[PDB]
């Protein structure tokens, strides 16, 4: 059912890139996948990837927002989703937490608690961009069953690659590889690439074949995500 | 000394399904291309 | 049975890497029609091999 793409993963950030891919194909812009070992409950030094704005992620950890965030509190005692309605922010700090989360563009969304077969505990949060809460919830109920299946697939394949530490060698791209991939990332079709760089269509298909193997992946959309994730393009 | 036809077969199994019922053309081809470059590169052993 | 269908793909890959570092220098240098050749060879070399294992049981 298309979810199989995750358990064929080279490692942590091909997997993290496929997760963002499916989450974007559903209609969510920003997502986060957190996971912890079986009975570790210190939310610092956890396995956390996704595409939350890096400024917000670094601030979330330095402020210890894990012990005030109403979503992760919920994941420790329930296995059902929690929606980011204003009702979940009750305390003085939760309001301050909420207003800062919206500044990072995380106004609407939901969090799916994760509980692995071996004791893992984590969260899978997805944020949606809408004009109002009513329009956001009509869409979130539109995709909830698909989303419900996704969180259990992301945790099975995620639990196997999360706590592995195989240091992946660095990846450097040529002068032309980065530019041809830069256009692929913003959805340019391969023929459209040929006419911008004044090369042949096979010239870019050839290049991307080198780009996909330099990252160890099997799809160019996934490789384009890992490039912006590592800051190598754009 | 590892089996890497897994990918190729799975990339082909798709590559023959992508047009089984005669959209995802390049995706199925992109899988094949580097699933073949992967084994192809490793097939220079010693 | 067929163990020569792999060095077909291996030479398709060695051709690929030769065009690769010949193109890594500057694309000026390489005949634009060898790009397509590296691609269709790799496709036909790997289509002929994957379709050897799918018949296996
Ligand atoms: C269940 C433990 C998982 C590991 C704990 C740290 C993971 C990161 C916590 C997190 O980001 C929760 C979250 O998604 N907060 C969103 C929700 C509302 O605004 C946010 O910043």
């Amino acid at each position: 059912d298309g979810f199989l793409e995750l358990e064929r993963s080279s490692g942590k950030l091909e997997w993290s890139a496929i997760l963002q891919k499916m989450a974007s194909d559903l209609g969510f812009s920003k997502i986060l996948f957190g996971l912890l070992p079986k009975d570790s409950q210190d939310y610092e030094n956890a396995f956390i990837v996704g595409n939350y704005p890096a400024a917000w992620r670094e601030h979330y950890d330095r402020a210890g927002y894990a012990r005030v965030d109403p979503t992760v509190s919920h994941c420790t005692q329930s296995v059902l989703p929690i929606f980011w309605e204003p009702s979940i922010y009750q305390t003085r700090k939760q309001h301050e937490f909420f207003e800062e989360a919206s500044a990072a563009g995380l106004v609407y969304g939901l969090t799916m608690p994760l509980h692995g077969a071996r004791g893992e505990l984590g969260a899978l949060s997805l944020s949606v961009e809408a004009e109002n809460r009513a329009e956001a919830n009509r869409f979130m109920e539109s995709v909830l069953p698909t989303l419900w299946m996704l969180k259990d697939y992301a945790l099975q394949s995620g639990a196997g690659l999360a706590f592995e530490h195989p240091v992946s060698k660095p990846v450097v791209l040529t002068s032309r590889e980065k530019e041809v991939l830069q256009w692929c990332a913003i959805g340019k079709t391969s023929w459209e690439i040929s006419v911008i760089c004044n090369c042949s269509e096979a010239n870019v298909n050839f290049h991307m074949g080198n780009i996909r193997r330099k990252f160890g992946v099997t799809s160019r959309r996934v490789a384009a995500i890992m490039a912006v994730n590592l800051g190598l393009i754009t | 000394l590892k089996p890497l036809l897994d990918n190729l077969r799975n990339a082909t199994e798709f590559w023959n399904l992508v047009k089984e019922a005669s959209r995802s053309y390049r995706d199925a081809l992109d899988w094949l291309e580097s699933a073949a470059l992967a084994l192809g590169d490793a097939l220079i052993a010693q």
